């Protein structure tokens, strides 16, 4: 079909979607499905039992919020089908999922079976005429307009560093570690339990997420700030209460630099970027060190890039040009790049056609997608 | 014969890390007048000794090589029986026995077995030690590995106030093999070396040995990490870059569209 | 003091273990060291013959632009390996790395049909999966048995990037017509030394068989077994690299302890953890 | 909290206990009249013998179904209306959020303590629940010593009676020097 393409960003925590051509996406809703906890008694109650979007945000006190995508992988395909249907519902697109081209992002280095099942869903359930899959880094450099660089984005389920050379991600140097903002939120919940303000509920877990997104900053000094006694910056709960956070508002975002705090064999974001550039050839290290874009939602901490610069100075070679760019449209760099790659005239040949998939299978997609 | 020494070191640099000991002996057998000139910068595996009176193990290097004997830190005795060796400071002997204790804990936490040793010696305004760690692979298992670690540390203690300057130099001499059906035999040599220096404050809760423990821990984490990703991924990249699995003319299609998008990205500049 | 005859075994030991793309450097570090070019001339000359006959050395043929490989399975003494492609004999200086005397080899005729047949099919295969590959097929009536010794070699010698690597592959296409037990070896040696030193040495003792049905059928079928084993082997090697942070290294040294935390050095030194109590 | 939920069920039975010095009688009932059903639902679909209970006052209370569903709360906090987990899920999550190389050792060594682990049929139901959550053919072993009420105290008697305890405590002088930070520093 010759209509406008639909760019969908499978965010691990915030699924971002909409038609191509639009600069800023006008349809953003979190990636979760909530079911009512309490028993309905009174007639004329809510109808549906499956809430997604702003309805779930308004009725948080009823839904048992569960996530369908953890660390990039999809653990519940039924819920992802329902969210994909909600994208085509009467609140986000108001069209069909069988008469428009579809662009689906994914985290890099994902297992083959995820792309396989996603193809099965988007071609059997949805009768998508044109489907193309891509990465969440290539699109971010496309949005920033640069040619070569290293994309360090951090979704709610992954923090991957990708060095891209002239619009293409080198598969020989992609770094990926299962750590992100959601784990920081869980770590933050653990400290709040270590402070008294325990929130042991999934419907109440998004309040901890709001605390993460509003009163958490990274500290430059890893020890002087640790030994401090802060002013205990208060925060208001969504009911009218107050929380004196104190010494845990900065220790919680420290998980992104040392995953030993949670006890997981991995490396910090700065170390991930260092290894992502050092895995590549010598011919580009000088350019990659001077071309770093901080995409991803989780990279919005107050002081993230500053401590990254300090850690890269401690790890990269002698006084090399370390330029890290902080785009203000960081939250939707991948979607903007999706609109760029979807509105191309050359894009008419990269999507795997419906007939090709139905008569060949996902192996044809793996032999054709990139 | 100085150029001969430079080419000799480069020969050891390119020598296969499977027969380091034998080939080092051979290279010494060429010019034996340059023998104990090479046994200072040519990395080779360690030597396991045997403390008879204690029933422990202790590694061998040049720092414990007192004369031509070895100071067993589990007993502070020399083997061969040299009763004329250079005993460490009694102060440092106590610091050394607790050092050996702490690194046995370290070794047991990460290596789950293996042999370790920590020797010590002076400095005018401090002291200096070496940390030997040798973990051979599980003999019962088929993974024939041999982790080897040497950590040259030099504590340059400041004037007073208990603040120091910890200089550290490390070395890891890896060794690996798997007799897996998918790979046949996959041998894997390798060696690293780094340096790091920090000035952590000394205290009653933070002694020198604890600072050294944190440095050795961080250093080995960086080396094991750095190895695994950078170097080993580099080797995987080399094998993938040599021969590709995808059929060519298919790669011409993907590289064709790749160059098309190269033109597309460098088209809207 | 060491005699002179032992120096031959020494130089042979240093040449037979030289990594690919780094032979000349081993030669410089052995020429400026052994100090007698006559001793290493004879001994190392035999070692050069070994090191260049075994590793499927890429030799350039100036007449037909083919860059054939010198395989151990074909020779007539004074570096007179018989080039199967173009039917030309040739001399070759192991050190100069330049062939000589492209005399049109009057081959006795062993399996020349199979030679260029399986060679052709392997040329297609090399042009499919090998970037800088090279094929060479030796046809020989070895000890009363017709065999094809198809060899594959690819390499990358990039000294500016501090690495090398030489995919070597041999496939004894044993033309034992009722059951071609195609048993060969795919040895790989990869070196990398940027700010360190890492060496990958591997090989798979491939064992497979098929009846020699026809020529073109077993040519492309030989390629079928080859593409099978090679895709299998390269992929498997990559996944061995994938499962190494948690299995092989954990046999040597874990990334984090079993308690999944760092070390409280203050705790261990301050007091005994209770290890005295059991 | 199990006693509190038991109080709610006693009200639903008809017997009311709401005085603060009567909540203790509810605790006494929990301590000598409750048990744990092996099958959580099969026993709920039956009418038990409804044993009596003598109050300190001298009255009589027939309990009925309010004796097995009362300590059922520990394995399902949905009855109290909470997104928490049961005891079995606390064990399985505590074991699974650890190093994979220690799971078998942890499943072969489970120790119970605390007074709430004294209900009848507690350990047996815990074994059934853990078997439903542990991977197949892994030896599960739950120990249950006779001093679950005194486990932490006896452990304190063994720990503090050692010579290393001198170096393990916090001195008063140290507390006056550093403060609370000294306690968090030497918290273990
Ligand atoms: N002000 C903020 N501070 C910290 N984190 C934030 C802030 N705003 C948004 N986030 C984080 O953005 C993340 C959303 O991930 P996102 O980047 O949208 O996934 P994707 O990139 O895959 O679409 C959440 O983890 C949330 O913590």
């Amino acid at each position: 079909i010759a209509n406008q393409p639909v760019v969908i960003d499978n965010g691990s925590g915030v699924i971002k979607a909409g038609f191509a051509g639009d600069q800023i996406p006008k349809y953003c809703f979190p990636n979760y499905v909530g079911r009512p906890k309490h028993v309905r008694v009174m007639a004329g109650a809510l109808e549906g039992d499956i809430f997604i979007g702003p309805k779930a945000e308004e009725h948080r006190g009823l839904l048992s919020i569960r996530y369908p995508m953890e660390h990039g992988i999809v653990k519940d395909w039924n819920d992802m089908e329902r969210i994909w249907q909600y994208v085509y519902s009467k609140d986000q697109l108001q069209t069909f999922s069988e008469e428009h081209p579809v662009l689906l992002t994914e985290a890099p280095l994902n297992p083959r079976k995820n792309r396989e099942r996603a193809a099965e869903v988007f071609f059997e359930t949805f009768n998508v005429p044109a489907l193309f899959i891509s990465m969440q880094a290539v699109l971010s450099l496309y949005a920033t307009g640069r040619t070569t660089g290293v994309v360090l984005d951090s979704g709610d389920g992954v923090t991957h560093a990708v060095p891209i050379y002239e619009g293409f991600a080198m598969p020989h140097s992609i770094m990926r570690i299962d750590i992100a903002g959601r784990d920081v939120s869980r770590f933050l919940r653990l400290y709040l339990r270590k402070e008294g303000y325990d929130f042991h509920s999934s419907s109440e877990f998004e309040i901890v997420k709001a605390i993460k997104e509003r009163a958490c900053y990274l500290s430059i000094n890893p020890q002087k700030d640790e030994t401090l006694e802060t002013e205990k910056a208060q925060y208001y709960l969504p009911d009218g209460s107050t929380i004196e956070i104190g010494p845990s508002r900065f220790r919680a975002p420290e998980l992104l630099f040392r995953p030993d705090l949670i006890g997981e064999e991995s490396e910090g974001i700065h170390e991930v970027l260092v290894f992502a550039i050092q895995k590549s050839d010598m011919d580009l290290r000088r350019t990659l060190f001077s071309n770093i874009v901080l995409s991803g939602g989780s990279t919005l901490f107050k002081g993230f890039g500053d401590r990254l610069l300090s850690e890269v100075k401690k790890l990269a070679p002698k006084d090399v040009k370390i330029r890290i760019s902080a785009p203000q449209e960081r939250l939707y760099s991948t979607w903007i790049g999706g609109s760029i790659l979807a509105s191309l005239d050359t894009f008419k040949k990269m999507w795997v056609s419906k007939k090709e998939y139905e008569e060949d299978g996902a192996r044809s997609i793996h032999r054709k997608t990139f | 014969s100085d150029q001969q020494l430079d080419c000799a070191l480069d020969l050891m640099r390119r020598l296969p890390p499977q027969q380091i000991e034998k080939n080092l002996s051979d290279l010494i057998d060429l010019v034996p007048s340059l023998c104990e000139d090479l046994l200072s910068s040519v990395d080779q595996p360690l030597k396991i000794a045997r403390d008879k009176v204690v029933g422990k193990d202790y590694l061998l290097c040049d720092y414990n090589r007192d004369g031509d004997s070895y100071r067993s830190p589990w007993s502070n005795k020399y083997d061969p029986p040299l009763e004329d060796g250079a005993m460490p400071s009694a102060r440092l002997r106590k610091l050394e026995v607790e050092a050996n204790n702490a690194f046995d804990q370290y070794r047991d936490l990460y290596f789950e077995g293996g042999v370790s040793s920590v020797y010590l010696w002076d400095l005018d305004h401090g002291f200096a030690g070496v940390i030997l760690i040798k973990k051979a692979g599980d003999g019962s298992k088929k993974i024939k590995g041999c982790w080897d670690s040497i950590h040259v540390v030099e504590v340059q203690e400041k004037s007073s106030g208990r603040t120091a300057h910890y200089k550290l130099t490390s070395t890891v001499m890896l060794w690996l093999q798997t007799n897996k059906s998918g790979s046949g035999t996959m041998n894997l040599g390798g060696s690293l070396t780094r340096q790091m220096e920090k000035d952590e404050t000394v205290s009653d809760c933070s002694p020198h040995i604890a600072n050294i423990g944190r440095l050795v821990e961080d250093m080995e984490n960086k080396i094991r990490s750095t190895l695994n990703e950078i170097y080993f991924g580099k080797t995987k990249d080399i094998v993938n870059g040599l021969r590709s699995v995808q059929t060519f003319a298919d790669k011409s299609k993907q590289e064709a569209l790749k160059n098309d998008l190269v033109e597309a990205l460098k088209r809207k500049q | 003091r060491v005699s002179d005859e032992e120096k031959v075994r020494i130089a042979a030991k240093f040449i037979t273990h030289a990594p690919p793309g780094e032979f000349n450097e081993v030669f410089n570090d052995v020429r400026l060291l052994l100090n007698n070019d006559n001793l290493l001339r004879e001994g190392a000359a035999h070692a050069f013959a070994q090191y260049n006959m075994d590793q499927f050395t890429p030799v350039k043929i100036e007449g037909y632009e083919d860059q054939v490989l010198i395989t151990e399975h074909g020779d007539l003494g004074n570096s007179r390996f018989l080039d199967p492609r173009n039917k030309i004999s040739f001399k070759f200086d192991h050190l100069r790395k330049e062939a000589s005397d492209p005399q049109p080899e009057e081959v006795d005729g062993s399996l020349k049909s199979w030679r260029e047949s399986c060679d052709s099919a392997l040329r297609a295969y090399v042009k499919d999966h090998y970037s800088n590959g090279f094929c060479t097929v030796y046809a020989k009536n070895i000890d009363g048995q017709q065999t094809i010794i198809a060899c594959i070699e690819s390499h990358q010698f990039q000294p500016k990037n501090f690495w090398n690597g030489r995919w070597r592959s041999e496939w004894k296409f044993t033309i034992t017509p009722p059951t071609a037990q195609v048993v060969g070896v795919l040895k790989i040696q990869v070196h990398y030394y940027e700010d360190g030193n890492v060496q990958l040495v591997s090989h798979k003792d491939v064992q497979d068989s098929v009846t020699v049905s026809n020529e073109a059928q077993t040519a492309k079928e030989f390629i079928k077994i080859i593409e099978h084993a090679e895709n299998e082997y390269q992929t498997a090697i990559s996944e061995n690299y994938q499962t190494m942070s948690d299995t092989t290294f954990k046999a040597l040294r874990r990334q984090l302890p079993v308690t999944r935390t760092k070390i409280d050095w203050n705790k261990i030194l301050s007091y005994k953890i209770g290890k005295e109590m059991q």
